[PDB]
């Protein structure tokens, strides 16, 4: 069965580098250990050596931002022809599970208080703004919340006076 | 406006690996007709490249393989030498896997030997130690991993000289013990061993290939 073959393995990014072409056996062009080949195009690149067990990868980010979560990481056994420690046929993958914590407290939002009195009307004359603000402090956020909507409601207010001319 | 055409091909270059394949060309000019006035030029291509395929293999120089396990500790002619104090001689092999076609041997010692006591299934008095790291999370890709720490009976070695003078070698070798021995202490939590205690594994990833996750998340 033909295959693509490429002239470099490049370790820790799991791509193959430097094509030299296709329609070739594997047995060919794995006749020089240090090439690697690479089935149909859309992926599975793979050295000429003998399989050996590659790196731990970086751990996956933490499954969730909050309190104690999980996080994976890969490793996947590199060759042609041959078995990794313990029996493992090439492009198998071992995993390792993890327990991380990005932070101890997460965002308990406030609930609202009371509201405040109307403050009086922006203008003395025609027509102006009456805001009405409150806090977010029944009860107080801790670590990242924040209380849902607004602070602070605007209307409009009539004096009923006119100003001079 | 005057036509560019091709000359003659240039001579193939050879083979220039001596195992497994490599690659040849061959190099023309376009100088026998030459384009003048920038009119036409020279269609197809300068340079036509070919895979030169020899059988030989290549050599793959031998990688050393990991230790194996330590031997047991005993003295010439002396038969056991457990929970006393005889200097005994372990050794250790090593195996130079994927020596082929010529390659480089190994280098270095493929046996590895050092001198011991020892305590193979020794009663000794012991201690608890400390609530050990939290170890992973299994099984992972498993229903229900779980974490586990463990405090465990931690046995007291003898005081032996851990520096001896060999006769028959006439050297000062350090002594390093080796065995499983049985350790005795008061019971923690009704164990006489070792107590642990496990703890699930919270929000668990499903596990898929690493290429098939990246296209997932990228994807929602
Ligand atoms: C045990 O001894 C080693 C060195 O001596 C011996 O190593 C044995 C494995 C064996 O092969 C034997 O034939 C050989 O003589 C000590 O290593 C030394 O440690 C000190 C401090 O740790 C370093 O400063 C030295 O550089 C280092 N090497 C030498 C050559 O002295 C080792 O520490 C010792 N272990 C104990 C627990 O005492
Ligand atoms: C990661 O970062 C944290 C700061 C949070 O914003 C996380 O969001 C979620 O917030 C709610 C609180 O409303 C918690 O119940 C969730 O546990 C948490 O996932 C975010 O994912
Ligand atoms: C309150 O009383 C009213 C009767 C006005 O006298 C106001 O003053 C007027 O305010 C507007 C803008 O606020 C200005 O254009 C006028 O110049 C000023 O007379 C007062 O604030
Ligand atoms: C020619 O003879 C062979 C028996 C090998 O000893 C060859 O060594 C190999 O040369 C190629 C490059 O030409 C490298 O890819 C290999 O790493 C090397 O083993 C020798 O050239
Ligand atoms: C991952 O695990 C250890 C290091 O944590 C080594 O055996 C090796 O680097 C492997 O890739
Ligand atoms: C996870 O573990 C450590 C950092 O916590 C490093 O080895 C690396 O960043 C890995 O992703
Ligand atoms: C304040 O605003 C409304 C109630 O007025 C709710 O979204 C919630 O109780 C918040 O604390
Ligand atoms: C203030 O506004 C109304 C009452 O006017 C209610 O949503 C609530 O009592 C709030 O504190
Ligand atoms: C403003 O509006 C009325 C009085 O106009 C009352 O509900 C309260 O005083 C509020 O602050
Ligand atoms: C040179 O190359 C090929 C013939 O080898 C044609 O495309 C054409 O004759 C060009 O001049
Ligand atoms: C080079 O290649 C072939 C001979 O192999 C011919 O088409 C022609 O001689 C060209 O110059
Ligand atoms: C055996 O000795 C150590 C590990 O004990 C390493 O140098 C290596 O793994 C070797 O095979
Ligand atoms: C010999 O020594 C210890 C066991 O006592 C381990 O490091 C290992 O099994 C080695 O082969
Ligand atoms: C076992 O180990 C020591 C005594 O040997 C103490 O830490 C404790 O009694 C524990 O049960
Ligand atoms: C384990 O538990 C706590 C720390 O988690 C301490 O009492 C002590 O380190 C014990 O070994
Ligand atoms: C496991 O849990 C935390 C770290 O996640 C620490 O208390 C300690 O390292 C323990 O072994």
């Amino acid at each position: 069965d033909p295959v693509l073959c490429f002239t470099q393995y490049e370790e820790s990014s799991g791509k193959c580098k430097g094509l030299l072409g296709g329609g070739v056996s594997v047995e060919d062009c794995c006749l020089n250990t240090a090439f690697a080949y690479q089935k149909r195009s859309g992926g599975l690149c793979q050295p000429c050596r003998s399989p050996r067990w590659s790196l731990w990868s970086t751990w996956a980010p933490c499954s969730v931002t909050c309190s104690e979560g999980s996080q994976l990481r890969y490793r996947r056994c590199v060759g042609w022809n041959g078995q990794c420690s313990g029996k493992v046929a090439p492009g198998t993958l071992e995993w390792q599970l993890q327990a991380c914590e990005d932070q101890q407290c997460c965002p308990e939002m406030g609930g609202w208080s009371g509201w405040g009195p109307w403050e009086p009307c922006s203008v003395t004359c025609s027509k102006g703004t009456r805001t009405r603000r409150r806090a977010c402090n029944h009860p107080a956020p801790k670590c990242g919340g924040h209380c849902p909507g607004q602070a602070q409601e605007s209307e409009a207010c009539d004096t009923q006076q006119v100003c001079p001319e | 406006g005057v036509a560019g055409g091709w000359g003659p091909w240039g001579p193939v270059s050879p083979c220039p690996v001596t195992c497994g394949l490599g690659q040849t060309m061959e190099q023309r000019t376009c100088n026998h007709p030459v384009p003048q006035h920038g009119g036409p030029f020279c269609a197809g291509d300068a340079t036509r490249t070919h895979i030169c395929n020899t059988a030989v293999p290549c050599p793959v120089d031998g990688e050393w393989d990991s230790w194996g396990e330590w031997s047991p500790c005993i003295r010439r002619n002396m038969k056991s030498i457990s929970c006393q104090e005889i200097p005994g001689q372990q050794s250790r092999g090593r195996t130079c896997r994927g020596r082929k076609f010529d390659g480089h041997r190994c280098a270095g010692q493929q046996q590895d030997i050092r001198h011991c006591y020892s305590i193979q299934h020794c009663p000794l008095k012991g201690s608890w130690s400390e609530w050990s790291t939290w170890g992973l999370c299994m099984p992972p890709c498993g229903p229900n991993p779980t974490r586990a720490r463990q405090r465990l009976c931690t046995p007291l070695l003898p005081k032996y000289p851990p520096t001896v003078s060999m006769v028959e070698g006439q050297g000062e070798k350090n002594v390093t013990f080796w065995g499983r021995p049985l350790p005795r202490c008061e019971e923690l939590q009704g164990q006489k061993l070792v107590v642990e205690e496990k703890r699930p594994c919270l929000h668990v990833p499903a596990c898929k290939d690493p290429e098939e996750e990246e296209l997932e998340n990228l994807y929602f």
